[PDB]
């Protein structure tokens, strides 16, 4: 097995064109890999789209395509529609094995981007006499539903302890998620701040609590 | 239209063998099909474990080797998959399917064809912790607005309900949904927005219920 790398979220308008990609570590895709399509709407079963680079089944639209473009698997839409939304997996032969990528979420945008409001709060003082420690970082009201959580103690990234969900849709059609890091009491102590990141569409949102 | 249709045991306990069956309707297992396995954590991505053809031959994840067996029932039209020593990583979402199989010349294993059909899944939990009745704990505090919330933390299984003011606050509270930790246990985080000049004056008291555990909690939020 190889590590196959697609990109986290890709947008589209109603109508228009894109391109997903999808990598592997090795170094170029050729059609001996023979790579596959799916897509898998939320919480639906991954349905098949293009197999051996090129090829559709009997029920891919005409819309979507495959090819091979500088050492990459490549999956292009054409015509956007919103039913085309969802989370496109790459699947690719390497070395007697099968390996899917990370998955990209595309989506059809029926309305301008959100961005989230970040509320960050500190270990509360009844936690920390029960010997525990977790920062909460909530997230909510951003559109798309893809977002990228990052936690950092001081200058240097963290990432022992940290657990997030995935974005859930609103009632609002947008979507919320939420970020925990829990840490013992002496780490919450031993530091001077912890923040947390939060990029969506290539914008970042950085809170930050301290303990004095 | 060949039907796939899978069955599972739906709640596993840790260090268990896991049992999968996977039902073919349409198609017989001694055709020229390579029979898969796949499955899927919560909130991450499609993983492949491993595929048989009739004949015995097996491929499996390479990371997973020593603990992935597959088999075969032609008697039964039927294909299964044994993994042992399951622990709570192992919690997803498991899917068995099927591609066709592609030679060159004389018969061999060419790999043209790709993956034509789903089953319907079946999800296997992992059930690392017991009942747990959960923690909550307060998230003391935007201008005029100022928002608090109640941390429940620890718990299972799922259903649990919040509310506020025993109800009569229904404008403004966001429950966000629980995360699932790797230990096993659930937690979330409600939040209200209130404004932030009768933070002094009115009191916010969080209720959650947890039935399963028989445990309900009534939680002030202070300033602080």
């Amino acid at each position: 097995q190889t590590v196959v790398t697609q990109e986290p979220s890709l947008t589209v308008s109603p109508g228009g064109t894109v391109t997903l990609t999808c990598a592997s570590s090795a170094g170029a895709v050729t059609s001996d890999f023979s790579p596959n399509w799916f897509l898998q709407k939320p919480g639906q079963v991954p349905r098949s789209l293009i197999y051996n680079t090129d090829k559709r089944h009997s029920w891919t639209p005409a819309r979507f395509s495959g090819s091979l473009i500088g050492g990459k698997a490549a999956l292009t839409l054409s015509g956007a529609q919103p039913d085309d939304e969802g989370d496109y997996y790459c699947l690719v032969h390497y070395r007697g094995a099968w390996v899917f990528g990370g998955g990209t979420r595309l989506t059809v945008l029926s309305q301008p981007k959100a961005a989230p409001s970040v509320t960050l709060f500190p270990p509360s003082s009844e936690e920390l006499q029960a010997n525990k420690a977790t920062l909460v970082c909530l997230i909510s009201d951003f559109y798309p539903g893809a977002v990228t959580v990052a936690w950092k103690a001081d200058s240097s990234p963290v990432k022992a302890g940290v657990e997030t969900t995935t974005p859930s849709k609103q009632s609002n059609n947008k979507y919320a998620a939420s970020s925990y890091l829990s840490l013992t009491p002496e780490q919450w102590k031993s530091h001077r701040s912890y923040s947390c990141q939060v990029t969506h569409e290539g914008s970042t949102v950085e809170k930050t609590v301290a303990p004095t | 239209q060949v039907q796939l249709q899978e069955s599972g045991p739906g709640l596993m306990k840790p260090s268990g063998t896991l049992f999968l069956t996977c039902a073919v309707s349409g198609a017989s297992i001694s055709s020229s099909n390579w029979w898969n396995w796949v499955r899927q954590p919560p909130g991450k991505g499609l993983e492949w474990i491993g595929e048989i053809y009739h004949d015995g031959s097996v491929s499996r994840n390479p990371f997973l080797q020593s603990r992935i067996t597959m088999s075969v029932d032609k008697s039964k039209n039927q294909f299964s998959l044994k993994l042992t020593s399951v622990t709570a990583a192992d919690t997803a979402v498991y899917y068995c399917a099927k591609r066709w199989d592609s030679s060159g010349w004389i018969t061999r294993h060419t790999y043209d064809y790709g993956v034509d059909v789903w089953g319907r899944g079946t999800s296997v939990f992992v059930a690392s912790a017991s009942t747990k009745g959960p923690s909550v704990f307060p998230l003391a505090p935007s201008g005029g607005t100022a928002a608090l919330g109640c941390l429940v933390k620890d718990y299972f299984p799922e259903p649990v309900t919040v509310s506020w003011n025993s109800g009569a606050l229904t404008s403004g509270v966001h429950t966000f949904p629980a995360v699932l930790q790797s230990s096993g246990l659930y937690s979330l985080s409600s939040v209200v927005t209130v404004p932030s000049s009768s933070l002094g004056t009115q009191t916010y008291i969080c209720n959650v219920n947890h039935k399963p555990s028989n445990t309900k909690v009534d939680k002030k939020v202070e300033p602080k």
